[PDB]
């Protein structure tokens, strides 16, 4: 469980992800973020657990999206969290 | 990838010395964990130096073989990221909790696989990645048939094949796989690396299930872990006798862990040489000690 999550830079389009640590090793984490309510299947990417912020670049202006972030050990899902923007 | 000659592995060689010289500050205090980090690149440095010893009469040919290309390149851009990654933490090394130094410890994990890979494919300098043995002959049979005598192959190859077998449901699962099945972090999954996961989840018939309530939908598993780190993360439930949890050892590639608390306050460990690790547990279950994975009180059933 990635741990306080939140939104620290915005745009119209691209958004500044920001997440604590967590005190267990992270080989990757895990980022799906879709249309809040939308039938399109979400957008997903990764990045390595090194890092504790990520952007995203090309949401729409002016939707409410959800997005998921998971942390990943080697053979190991620890449970998400979730935040939902408007843009 | 590219064609290996020998400057190139002079050049490493300097980038393997040059991060001894960031890693041996004492101010790390860096512990023997393993992955020790320090030791294990002397080693590579000389087992790679006996493979060259056995290539002396035909270095050209050894540099067209794919595995060391691909092995090689992964050095290179690992001990660069090892570099790098003392050059954006600067001070932030000198205290272990510090973001940094947990990125320094997962490559000094990764170096620990790497050099187990190599050792597996060059006992003694000599290339037996063709003659490679794979422990569970049902994944012998899929590797023999879907690739052959391939040692590495690309890691799309390798989820194309698989999931013809074993389905992968989606790009959030097949991720996951793409973890443990790729000790390597390279998108390369060699003979080593999957002959470990099968032996690591048998039997095949059900191998990815086994994949998924052996690891991800398992409190208990807590992938590569130390005795130290074992311990310091159960002395929080010691009073509770039968708190367990199920880690992998990077001494041991291949062979699973499980470590319990005894009614003494004793923790005490064991390994499964003989059933499954599903089927241990449920005996365990049985027996009375594997209750509470991680001190929780729901156990999964298998």
């Amino acid at each position: 469980v990635p741990t306080k999550l939140e939104v620290v830079a915005a745009t119209p389009t691209s958004l500044l992800i920001s997440w604590d640590a967590p005190a267990v090793t992270v080989f990757y984490y895990y980022i799906t973020y879709g249309e809040t309510g939308g039938n399109s299947p979400v957008q997903e990417f990764t990045v390595p657990g090194s890092k504790s912020t990520a952007t995203i670049s090309g949401l729409k202006p002016g939707v409410d999206y959800t997005i998921t972030v998971y942390a990943m050990y080697y053979g190991k899902v620890y449970s998400p969290i979730s935040i939902n923007y408007r843009t | 990838p590219g064609t290996v000659d020998k400057k190139m592995v002079e050049k490493c060689w300097k980038l393997m010395d040059k991060v001894v010289r960031l890693c041996q500050n004492p101010k790390l205090a860096l512990k023997n964990s393993p992955p020790y980090i320090l030791d294990l690149l002397p080693d590579t440095y000389q087992h790679l130096r006996t493979i060259l010893s056995r290539y002396e009469g035909k270095m050209e040919t050894l540099g067209e073989n794919e595995y060391f290309r691909v092995f090689m390149e992964n050095l290179m851009k690992k001990t660069k990221q090892t570099i790098s990654l003392f050059k954006e933490g600067k001070e932030r090394m000198y205290e272990e909790n510090s973001q940094p130094r947990r990125n320094l410890t997962k490559l000094s994990l990764i170096f620990s696989h790497m050099l187990a890979e190599l050792k597996g494919i060059f006992p003694s300098g000599l290339f037996q990645g063709d003659t490679f043995r794979i422990t569970k002959a049902d994944a012998a049979e899929f590797w023999r048939k879907a690739f052959g005598e391939k040692t590495i192959v690309p890691w799309k190859s390798f989820r194309q094949a698989l999931h013809e077998v074993h389905p992968i449901s989606s790009g959030l699962e097949a991720m996951a796989l793409k973890s443990t099945i790729d000790l390597t972090c390279n998108d390369y999954i060699s003979v080593f690396e999957f002959d470990i996961f099968t032996r690591l989840f048998q039997p095949w018939s059900s191998l990815l299930r086994n994949w998924n309530s052996l690891a991800v939908t398992h409190p208990g598993y807590m992938a590569f872990l130390t005795y130290d780190e074992v311990k310091a993360r159960l002395q929080k439930f010691i009073h509770k006798p039968g708190s367990y949890i199920f880690r992998l050892s990077c001494t041991r590639l291949g062979q699973w862990a499980i470590e319990y608390v005894t009614a003494d306050g004793n923790i005490l460990q064991t390994i499964p040489h003989n059933k499954p690790l599903f089927q241990a547990l449920i005996d365990g279950f049985r027996e009375g000690f594997y209750l509470f994975p991680d001190g929780r009180n729901q156990n999964p059933d298998l």
